[PDB]
């Protein structure tokens, strides 16, 4: 599904 | 054991203080706009760039962090307009029936009426803004409350949240015995407060349907950023 | 003006004495379940129960104080709510469960197509009995709703806001004279007050759920709505 | 309106 939001709350 | 339990009252209103986002400003054309797709253009660059300080401010909420991955991204995606929508009555405080959504970009509710449905959300907002003037919100309250949202609108959607939303309310009382309130005003004040953040979850609900009949008029290109934020909210 | 004059402890009795009864459905587990008749019956149930919740809040101290025109918008904006925490407290001993009615048990199982709705609702009954709320503090809860839940939505129509507001004041104060009065330390106290007026923030966002859910059966045209229904449905275009 | 006149009975 990979949300934009998993890879920016990572940093 | 988490980090956000063992700060003290201070400590927590100056972390959650430190974390805040910048007031972003709109585009620096001084037309003012009175077309939906003028109007909406520019509220959702607007967003789509507040959303990137706002997960960066998150991961600066005491106890956020000690949250999986996945909690992390459940909560921001139930509260993201929540959280918006109460930072535009915060700014809008001082401007009474105008809603500030940058320091050039004001909007009056005769300008709401270019788009179908916006009105009426504009007048909630307005009239919380107003009823945040009259209480006199104090921005280290603010910031609890922004911060309350961000980890109640989607806790059942769990023993370490309820616990620092106990510590936030703490914080809270905090500062209006700091304040001098008597015993019975701080309670009230406290109930006062609260109650506000169920009609901010009610413009939340409103404003999302608003922004998936925009997304169905294709007129407006959403990012891919909040079309997933959109997305879920099913 | 009664209302402004009356103790926490008449308050309380107040509220409780002015409850609607726990109401029965038209269930029969011989008859065949469906996807269209459950919903009759909690449709059914729901028009039944409005009848009793009018007169409930008529008795709810201070809100024969506002106009006409006031407690119309307060129960047309507020009735979704009020049969939801109702609905959840009546469920807080059926862990797993909602008790539509004596009658009328229903897991996530049955339900259907709601079964987020479900959830939620079994979310905050679980919640109610982590937190083991007392009666006395579910009627002050869902006196709240009705004062608060549309009071942001003239003239001299600002008198009548300060008069809902000022009543809101007194609940909080009757529940914090609850929570005392049970033992609670002053901070204990103040985050019991914060936990459950949290919670209202989650019924509101039920209760809008829900509002699309039954706008969304009504143009089905499938599941009948009752006269009454449509218009406190049609409150919220 | 139904919630009206209930009101007012
Ligand atoms: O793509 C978008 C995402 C969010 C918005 C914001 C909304 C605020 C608002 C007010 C009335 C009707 C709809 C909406 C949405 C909004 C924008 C900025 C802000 O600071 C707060 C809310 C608008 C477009
Ligand atoms: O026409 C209707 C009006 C209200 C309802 C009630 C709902 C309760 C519920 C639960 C899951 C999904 C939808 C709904 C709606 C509901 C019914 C009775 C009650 O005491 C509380 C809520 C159902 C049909």
């Amino acid at each position: 599904k990979h949300k934009i939001l998993h890879r920016l709350l990572q940093d | 054991n988490s980090l956000a339990l063992s700060l003290t009252a201070d400590q927590m209103v100056s972390a959650l203080l430190d974390a805040e986002p910048p007031i972003l400003y709109s585009e620096y054309d001084p037309t003012r706009p009175f077309s939906e797709a003028s109007m909406m253009g520019l509220l959702t660059n607007l967003a789509d760039r507040e959303l990137v300080h706002m997960i960066n401010w998150a991961k600066r909420v005491p106890g956020f962090v000690d949250l999986t991955l996945h909690d992390q991204v459940h909560l921001l995606e139930c509260a993201w307009l929540e959280i918006l929508m109460i930072g535009l009555v915060w700014r809008s405080m001082e401007h009474p029936g105008k809603l500030l959504f940058a320091p050039n970009l004001l909007l009056d509710r005769n300008q709401g009426k270019c788009v179908e449905g916006m009105v009426e959300i504009f007048d909630m907002l307005l009239a919380t803004s107003s009823r945040f003037r009259m209480m006199n919100l104090q921005g280290e309250e603010f910031v609890c409350l922004k911060s309350i949202i961000l980890l109640n609108s989607g806790v059942y959607t769990k023993d370490h949240i309820h616990r620092v939303l106990d510590k936030i309310t703490d914080t809270l009382i905090h500062l209006m015995a700091k304040a001098g309130l008597t015993l019975q005003q701080q309670h009230q004040r406290l109930a006062q407060l609260l109650l506000i953040l169920s009609h901010i979850r009610h413009m939340s609900n409103k404003g999302m349907e608003h922004l998936y009949s925009m997304k169905c008029k294709n007129v407006v290109p959403l990012s891919d950023l909040l079309l997933e934020m959109l997305d879920a909210h099913r």
